[PDB]
């Protein structure tokens, strides 16, 4: 049944198409009659399913376009392992990482940016990374810099063989539709063979390298007196001196009595209280169990015997009562749409995503990360941020299956019809309690924010006046606390101290993830984010729904997906494209994300992170102004956004000055933006063409003809700016204040 | 794995289960009279495996 | 310039490209990148590699023979890379603009010939001097060719022009060869040659 | 910091100065829209043949001159 | 080859080999002569 | 023909025409629908004889130094087994007469001459007898096929005198190759769990079978 259907030289490796450039569309190759015509060739670039009609040469154009984003991601991987080798102070940070800035970028002295090279530490002058590679590569038991040169020189072999893969799987052997259609094996390879077994081989590096590293690192050793990796797997004496278990080999394993394994595949969660991460050897035992499941889980799919679900005889087997022929069709849909799988798995990566940055700050699992409150903010936001743009694009990508890939004649499905059908209830619905939201979560801070401005503090929304608590947050996270027991036995711990009944894992002079207290402010904050996220689902939900027609536009689809209107009549009808609509959820998702940072970076440093004395006093950033500042606007702009930008803007003449420079310029980007965003195409033709007449005026008329931006590229470019600053703007703030009080 | 012992017998019997599942009512071409390919009897001796560890180490923390 | 179909290449069972007839002189098919695919980077890559071919040849001269007669037939010579420090009866930047507006005058003589096929044949002072050379990069006159071997049947004059260039391409590598070895090794090259032929083995590139 | 802030403000007042006056000789008409003057001062656009016509009016420009006056006042 | 060349000689190639070639022109030149706000040659 | 563990799909193209073919195509590699680039019939059919050939020169070297170095024939310093002669010198280094890298340059030149002309007659078979090598190139023509050169620099002697006779010859060659290729792979298994030369490993089996075997010696090292 599954094959390795693929055809040789389809074509040939030339730059004669180079030197023509838009040769992919048909409009486009014939030449720039205008400047547009520029933006439609990088607009369209990777538009393939407009160039083609076939779906065969569009999934050979993805494949070898995703091996050169994997070029491109191990040539920055090669990138961030060689400045560590070469432009760092990993080797000295191991040392005393609790006082060492972990720097691995150092500029040029050329023009008084030298000042950007500070005292990180380690005598070493460079730029406080935030990006937590460090901590990685202590985790992963590196202890030198010449494997992190010889980790840069593979990754930049893999890349050179990623291009290579993509040239041959586009030029010289490029498969053919019936080998991508072939989801069946697809997924029994990537969950058994890439997530399953890759998770096994790190479980072995974890097992061989990284927990007997760690074992003498945390054990005060320095770095040059460990015993190199490959000395545990030549020499198990010394590998065994740790965990005896080691002796006995495999015969534990094969005879099933993982009993004695315990020294090194444990169970006891929580953090390492001698470096604030989690256990290495929870996480060994992690990857291996994990590599079992996706090991069993990728033996699910038929892909040519007789055993395995084929994924049509599930999909068609759920078929509602009133919810009429259900699943069925879903396969031909997915299978022949590469719009509707990139939309679905956007989505979850970028929800993952957004998981990875709420797991990360609360079950930090490297060693020195949680101390690294600069690392844990800015890794928290950066996944956050990326989340929510996944997300966002997924919305992009439903709508572009909704208006060329989808066809209720050939390709039916009946769930999305009835969701089609009822689609005014669905925006209704969500349209109302995105209003209830709104009301109810920042009315509530503008009650706080009267009520304190009129002398009335005991009629605010606050831990003091009126109890909002999350109560059931509240329970879950006594409960959590109190877990391991009758519940959760053979864990030692809580899985996380982000519970009231937990405990403070002092490292060093910080505090690195005490509990964290749920009052009203949490309360008030987390239905701001559910208003958000509801409004951003509203906006992006409401141009997938009606990309295709609506009461005002019944023929949106022919019109297309990447279309600004269809005229000032019907009151006006722009941005009714679903193009418009995302581009609108990307502000709503700036402002969700934004306020979800801000509620972390403000929580942390107020009622988590800090510095505790050897005395027991906790001292938090702040001083634990969160709930009672942030159930007022009055105190994100006081305690939160005026005393914070206290360290980004008397941070000139600093070597944090770079982040106030880029606070002020993505500050400028953001507003320039807003020349995009308000203005319209029109008034800047007009003026194009006046100054077009003074050109003339001196024989410079350009023959690509000067237009204004396409309205949809304003609106790009005006979002894209927007984001740009607005997101830079928090960067610099963040990093600057978090690296100066540190 | 010390033959003769509990976990070896409680592991050979879940597998041979297994197998009996697979060649009578189901549940690597034609070389047996019920059609029972080399895939098949490879997937219920894993599941047999997968039983039999996860029964083994059930008595093993709780009784035996 | 006589195409040869079937001449021995770089890599036999490959077919060389279209734009290697045959005809220059010691065309082996070698193009693979495609390098001089059009007609007039074809010509103007045939000079350069005669151009880079002569002056490495002097350069391997220059670099060996005071290498090589100075180890064994003894002399005294400071080197061949720190020649560039050593001190003389000029100026170090004087006499690299006085060698610069020497060598520039020739070598714009030979932009003219490559431009213009014939142009500078006629000796500006003396226009009774001539160079009698038809092809680009084969000057036929008296001071680069006083001894008349550079003229006859155009069969003879390709096998002098390729053994020409296939001495030049080696003299190339080897200088070339010279330069990475005086930089991963610290002695001469001659030097190296010897330590090689002490132990072949334990001399190489490979020192771990 | 007065010369500077002083040629902040010129940049604001010949910007603002701009926006109205091609607004204003513009309000007849152009290339882009040469019969502005039959669809009044104020209209929301022309719609998107032409390449697009978002904020042609006069009107706006006026409002986008609104705007750069803010930002020199300020 | 021809159309390697013409692609070099495409707008955005050759733009960035032109203002990296400038951004190193005066990058040498903040180097070479750094920190210079008044031109002192026949001042 | 013979089909041990043939597939319906693998039969299809599996017509006998190949030397030692039994159907065992389950994943269905030489499947011919399409399959360029390297995974195409005739390349796999190519690749099976030469790792086969090469796995038979190891197996038979990778042991020569224990079958007859603990016989008393050869030195005992010129005895390691495969894994410390000097392949990894992480397990062990013998000083040669020249250094470990040079070796590998050595192997480099010469088999890169020999193997580039291997695939030069690949490409086009007609090819290595029309262009000069030392005056060796009129044995190198590689007749018919690219597997089955047959010449006199590797046919000296005539086997292939009747079809029949290169059909059987054919087929056991490929034979004791795939015998000689899993010997290889339980070579490298048996140095990665007992760190220890694959004669010893077979020693160690005839004197007490029950205790030397995988099963008691799961346990690495
Ligand atoms: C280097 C050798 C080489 C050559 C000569 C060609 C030649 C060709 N390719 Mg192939 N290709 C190659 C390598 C090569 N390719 C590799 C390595 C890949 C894998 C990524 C591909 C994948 C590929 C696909 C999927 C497609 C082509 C296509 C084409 C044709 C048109 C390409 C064009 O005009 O766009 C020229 C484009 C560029 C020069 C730039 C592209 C961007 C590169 C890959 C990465 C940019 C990295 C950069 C750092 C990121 C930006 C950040 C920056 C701001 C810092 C042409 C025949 C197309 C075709 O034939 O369809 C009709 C087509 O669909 N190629
Ligand atoms: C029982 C085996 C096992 C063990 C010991 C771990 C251990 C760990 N997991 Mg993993 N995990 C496992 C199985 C396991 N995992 C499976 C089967 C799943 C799939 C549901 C997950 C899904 C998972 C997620 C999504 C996350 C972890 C995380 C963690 C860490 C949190 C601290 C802790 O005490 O974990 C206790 C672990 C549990 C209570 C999960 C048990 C799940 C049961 C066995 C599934 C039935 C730790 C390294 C966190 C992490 O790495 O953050 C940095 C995290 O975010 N685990
Ligand atoms: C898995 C990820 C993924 C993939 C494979 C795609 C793939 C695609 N998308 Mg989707 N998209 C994604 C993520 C993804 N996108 C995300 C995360 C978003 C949210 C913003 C979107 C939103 C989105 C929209 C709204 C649209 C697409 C479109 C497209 C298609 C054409 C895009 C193109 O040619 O532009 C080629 C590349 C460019 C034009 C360059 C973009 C320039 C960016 C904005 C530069 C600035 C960002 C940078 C990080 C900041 C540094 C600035 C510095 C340089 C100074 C293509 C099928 C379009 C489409 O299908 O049209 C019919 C379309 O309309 N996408
Ligand atoms: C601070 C600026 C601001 C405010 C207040 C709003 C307000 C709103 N937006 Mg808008 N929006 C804004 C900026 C803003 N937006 C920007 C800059 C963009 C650019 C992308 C958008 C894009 C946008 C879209 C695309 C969508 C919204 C939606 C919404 C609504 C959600 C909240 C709601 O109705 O709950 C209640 C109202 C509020 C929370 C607003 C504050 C009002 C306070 C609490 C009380 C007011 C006083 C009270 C009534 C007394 C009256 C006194 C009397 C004298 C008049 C609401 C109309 C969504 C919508 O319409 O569906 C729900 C939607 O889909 N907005
Ligand atoms: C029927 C006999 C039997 C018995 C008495 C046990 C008993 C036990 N199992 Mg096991 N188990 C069995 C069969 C059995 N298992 C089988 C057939 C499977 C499928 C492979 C599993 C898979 C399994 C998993 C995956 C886990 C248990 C766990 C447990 C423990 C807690 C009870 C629970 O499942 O929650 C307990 C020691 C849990 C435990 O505590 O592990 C330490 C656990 O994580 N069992
Ligand atoms: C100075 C450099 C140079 C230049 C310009 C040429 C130019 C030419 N050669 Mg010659 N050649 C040279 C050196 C050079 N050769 C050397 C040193 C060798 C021996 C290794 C050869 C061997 C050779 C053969 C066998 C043949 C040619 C042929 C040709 C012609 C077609 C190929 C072409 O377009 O080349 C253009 C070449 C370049 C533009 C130079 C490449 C520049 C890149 C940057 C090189 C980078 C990689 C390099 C390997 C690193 C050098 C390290 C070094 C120390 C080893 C053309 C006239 C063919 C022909 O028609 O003969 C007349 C032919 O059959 N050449
Ligand atoms: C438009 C506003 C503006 C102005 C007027 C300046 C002006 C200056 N900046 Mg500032 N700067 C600006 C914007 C501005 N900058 C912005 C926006 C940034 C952020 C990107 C910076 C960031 C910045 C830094 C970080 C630095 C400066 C520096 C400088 C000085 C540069 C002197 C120099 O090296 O030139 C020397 C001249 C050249 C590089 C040009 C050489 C031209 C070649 C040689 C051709 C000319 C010869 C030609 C053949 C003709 C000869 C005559 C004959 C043949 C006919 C100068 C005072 C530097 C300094 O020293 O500050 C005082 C410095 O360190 N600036
Ligand atoms: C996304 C990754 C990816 C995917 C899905 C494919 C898919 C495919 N490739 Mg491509 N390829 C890739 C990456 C990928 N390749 C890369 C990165 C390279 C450069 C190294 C190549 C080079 C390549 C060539 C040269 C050829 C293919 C071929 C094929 C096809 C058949 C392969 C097969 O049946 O497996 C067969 C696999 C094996 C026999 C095993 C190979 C053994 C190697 C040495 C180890 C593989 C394990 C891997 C490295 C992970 C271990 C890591 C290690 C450090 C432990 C199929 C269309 C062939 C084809 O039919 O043309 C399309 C073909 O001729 N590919
Ligand atoms: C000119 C030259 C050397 C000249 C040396 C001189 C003057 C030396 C002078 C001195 O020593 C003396 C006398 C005395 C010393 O005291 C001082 C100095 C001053 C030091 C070397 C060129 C050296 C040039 C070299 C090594 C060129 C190598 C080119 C290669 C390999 C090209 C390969 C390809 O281009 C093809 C052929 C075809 C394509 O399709 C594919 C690829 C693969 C791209
Ligand atoms: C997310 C992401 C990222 C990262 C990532 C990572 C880091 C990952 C990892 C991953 C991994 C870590 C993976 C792994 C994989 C692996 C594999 C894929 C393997 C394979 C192997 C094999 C295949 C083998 C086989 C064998 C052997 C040898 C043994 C036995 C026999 C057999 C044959 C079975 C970043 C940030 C960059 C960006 C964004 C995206
Ligand atoms: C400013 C603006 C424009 C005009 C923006 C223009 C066309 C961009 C300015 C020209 C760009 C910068 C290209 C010029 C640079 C070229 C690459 C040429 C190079 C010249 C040197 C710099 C190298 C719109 O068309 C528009 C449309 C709809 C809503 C809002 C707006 C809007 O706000």
């Amino acid at each position: 049944e599954v094959k390795i259907l693929v055809d040789r030289d389809p074509i040939k490796t030339s730059f004669e198409e180079w030197a023509k450039p838009g040769h992919f569309s048909r409009t486009i190759a014939k030449g720039p009659d205008t400047t547009t015509w520029i933006w439609n060739l990088h607009a369209d670039a990777h538009d393939f399913d407009s160039h083609t009609s076939d779906l065969e040469e569009i999934s050979r154009k993805v494949f070898s376009a995703h091996f050169g984003q994997l070029s491109i991601i191990f040539l920055w991987l090669s990138g961030m392992y060689f400045h560590g080798a070469r432009f760092s102070n990993y080797e000295a940070w191991l040392s005393d990482p609790t006082h060492i800035g972990p720097s691995a970028q150092v500029v040029w002295p050329i023009v008084g940016q030298e000042i950007l090279n500070g005292d990180v530490g380690g005598g070493f002058r460079g730029i406080q990374i935030t990006s937590g590679f460090f901590q990685i590569w202590r985790a992963s038991g590196i202890t030198s810099e010449l494997q992190l040169y010889c980790t840069a020189i593979g990754a930049l072999v893999f890349a050179a063989l990623m291009l290579f893969a993509g040239w041959f799987h586009y030029h010289k052997a490029a498969p053919k539709l019936a080998w991508f259609q072939d989801v069946e094996s697809m997924l029994n390879h990537h969950l058994a063979g890439l997530l399953g077994l890759g998770s096994l081989s790190w479980a072995g590096h974890q097992v061989h390298v990284s927990l007997p590293i760690n074992q003498f690192l945390n054990a005060g050793v320095d770095p040059k007196e460990i015993p190199l990796p490959h000395e545990f797997i030549l020499n198990r004496d010394l590998l065994a001196q740790l965990y005896p278990s080691f002796a006995e080999g495999a015969t534990p394993f094969f005879t099933l009595n993982w009993s004695k394994y315990s020294e090194f595949l444990t169970f006891r969660g929580g953090l390492d209280p001698v470096t604030g991460g989690l256990w290495l050897t929870d996480i060994a035992h992690h990857h291996l169990a994990i590599a079992i499941l996706f090991l069993i889980a990728g033996h699910m799919y038929r892909t040519n015997w007789g055993i395995g679900h084929g994924i049509k005889d599930i999909l068609e087997a759920h078929k509602g009562p009133f919810t009429g022929q259900g699943h069925k069709g879903l396969y031909e849909i997915l299978t022949t749409s590469w719009h509707a799988q990139l939309s679905l798995n956007l989505a979850m990566l970028g929800s993952l995503t957004i998981i990875v940055a709420h797991h990360m700050y609360s079950m930090p699992p490297y060693p020195y990360l949680a101390t690294d409150y600069a690392t844990q903010l800015s890794l928290f936001t950066h996944h956050m941020w990326i989340g929510g743009f996944l997300i966002v694009g997924a919305a992009a990508h439903a709508a572009i299956f909704m208006v060329r890939d989808y066809d209720p004649t050939n390709r039916y499905n009946d769930l999305l019809d009835r969701v089609l059908r009822h689609r005014d209830a669905i925006i209704s619905h969500l349209n109302w309690v995105c209003i209830f939201l709104g009301f109810h979560s920042f009315g509530l801070y503008i009650h706080n924010d009267t009520m304190s401005a009129l002398g009335r503090p005991q009629d605010m929304f606050s831990d003091t006046a009126i109890q909002l608590q999350p109560v059931f947050a509240q329970w879950i996270q006594n409960t959590h606390a109190l877990a391991p027991g009758v519940t959760a036995p053979g864990e030692t711990a809580s899985t996380s101290l982000t519970w009231g009944g937990g405990e403070l894992v002092a490292v060093g002079g910080k505090v690195a993830l005490l509990p964290i207290p749920l009052g009203t402010a949490d309360f008030l904050v987390h239905h701001i984010h559910a208003f958000t996220i509801h409004v951003t689902v509203l906006i992006l939900l409401k141009g997938v729904l009606f990309a295709r027609s609506s009461r005002l536009i019944p023929d949106k689809a022919n019109l297309g997906f990447r279309f600004p209107c269809d005229g000032p009549g019907r009151g006006g009808t722009c941005q009714v494209s679903a193009w418009d609509h995302v581009f609108l959820g990307l502000f709503w998702m700036y402002n969700a994300i934004s306020v979800v940072i801000f509620h972390f970076s403000w929580k942390m440093q107020s009622d988590v992170w800090g510095s505790i004395s050897d005395q027991g006093v906790v001292t938090h950033i702040t001083g634990g102004n969160f709930a009672q500042s942030s159930i007022t606007i009055n105190g994100w702009l006081r305690d939160f956004l005026w005393a914070q930008a206290s360290q980004v803007i008397q941070s000139y003449g600093s070597s944090l000055s770079a982040y106030g420079l880029f606070f002020l310029g993505a500050h400028f980007v953001w507003a320039f933006s807003l020349m995009f965003l308000f203005s319209g195409r029109g008034y800047w033709q007009e003026l194009i063409e006046s100054i077009v007449w003074a050109h003339n005026k001196l024989k410079v008329a350009p023959a690509t003809q000067p237009r204004a931006l396409s309205i949809i590229q304003g609106r790009a470019v005006g979002v894209t700016h927007y984001l740009l600053g607005g997101i830079a703007t928090t960067w610099a703030f963040f990093l600057a204040r978090i690296i100066a009080v540190g | 794995d010390f033959i003769g012992s509990s976990t070896n017998l409680i592991m050979v019997t879940s597998t041979t289960l297994m197998l009996f599942a697979g060649r009578f009512g189901l549940a690597l071409q034609t070389g047996d009279p019920a059609g029972f390919t080399l895939a098949d009897t490879l997937a219920c001796g894993t599941v047999g495996h997968i039983i039999g560890v996860g029964v083994v180490l059930g008595l093993k923390n709780i009784g035996a | 310039v006589a195409a040869d179909p079937d001449r021995p290449i770089w890599f036999p069972g490959s077919t060389p490209p279209e734009w290697l007839d045959g005809s220059l002189p010691g065309d082996f098919g070698f193009d693979p990148l495609g390098l001089s695919s059009d007609p007039d980077s074809l010509k103007w890559n045939v000079q350069a590699e005669i151009v880079h071919c002569r002056w490495a040849m002097l350069g391997a001269a220059g670099i060996f023979i005071p290498e090589f007669l100075t180890k064994i037939g003894i002399l005294n010579t400071p080197s061949w890379y720190t020649a560039g420090e050593q001190e003389y009866f000029t100026d170090k930047t004087t006499l690299f603009v006085v060698e610069l507006i020497l060598i520039g005058w020739a070598e714009g003589r030979r932009w003219a010939d490559i431009i213009k096929p014939g142009s500078v044949n006629t000796d500006p002072v003396f226009p009774n001097n001539k160079l009698t050379g038809t092809d680009v990069g084969y000057p036929g006159g008296l001071w680069f060719d006083p001894l008349g071997w550079g003229s006859g049947s155009p069969a003879k004059l390709k096998e002098l022009r390729t053994k020409e260039i296939k001495n030049g391409r080696l003299a190339m590598l080897a200088v070339m060869g010279a330069w990475f070895q005086h930089i991963y090794t610290g002695t001469g090259p001659i030097d190296n040659l010897f330590a090689h032929l002490a132990d072949p083995g334990h001399a190489t590139i490979f020192a771990a | 910091g007065d010369f500077l802030v002083h040629h902040a403000i010129a940049l604001g007042l010949h910007t603002t100065t701009l926006i109205l006056v091609k607004g204003a000789l513009d309000a007849r008409g152009s290339k882009l829209m040469p019969d502005k003057k039959d669809f009044g001062y104020s209209f929301p656009c022309d719609g998107p043949g032409r390449g697009g016509t978002c904020d042609i009016s006069a009107w706006d420009a006026f409002y986008l001159a609104v705007f750069w006056m803010l930002n020199t006042i300020g | 080859m021809r159309d390697l060349k013409t692609y070099l000689s495409v707008a955005p190639v050759l733009s960035t080999l032109w203002f990296g070639s400038l951004a190193g022109l005066l990058i040498e030149i903040n180097r070479l002569f750094p920190d210079a706000l008044t031109f002192p040659f026949f001042s | 023909r013979p089909l041990w563990f043939a597939s319906s799909q693998s039969l299809s193209y599996l017509d006998g025409s190949l030397p030692g073919d039994y159907g065992f195509d389950p994943l269905g590699l030489s499947d011919p629908e399409g399959t360029g680039g390297f995974i195409e019939p005739r390349w796999l059919a190519y690749g099976e004889i030469i790792n086969g050939r090469f796995a038979m020169l190891g197996a038979a070297g990778a042991i020569a130094p224990e079958i007859l170095g603990k016989a008393g024939l050869i030195p005992a310093e010129t005895a390691l087994p495969w894994f410390q002669t000097g392949v990894i010198p992480p397990a062990g280094t013998y000083t040669y007469w020249a250094d470990n890298y040079t070796l590998f340059v050595l192997e480099m030149a010469l088999m890169g001459f020999a193997e580039h002309r291997r695939l030069q007659d690949w490409y086009n078979p007609g090819s290595m007898g029309k262009q000069y090598f030392l005056g060796l190139e009129k044995g190198l023509a590689g007749s018919g096929n690219p597997a089955y050169p047959g010449g006199p620099f590797f046919n000296p002697l005539g086997f292939g005198k009747d079809e029949k006779s290169l059909k059987e010859l054919k087929l056991k060659e490929v034979k004791n190759g795939r015998l000689a290729m899993l010997a290889i792979l339980g070579y490298f298994i048996q140095g990665l769990v007992t760190g220890v030369g694959p004669y010893q490993n077979l020693l160690d089996h005839l004197a007490d079978p029950v205790n030397n075997n995988v099963l008691t010696s799961l346990k690495f090292h």
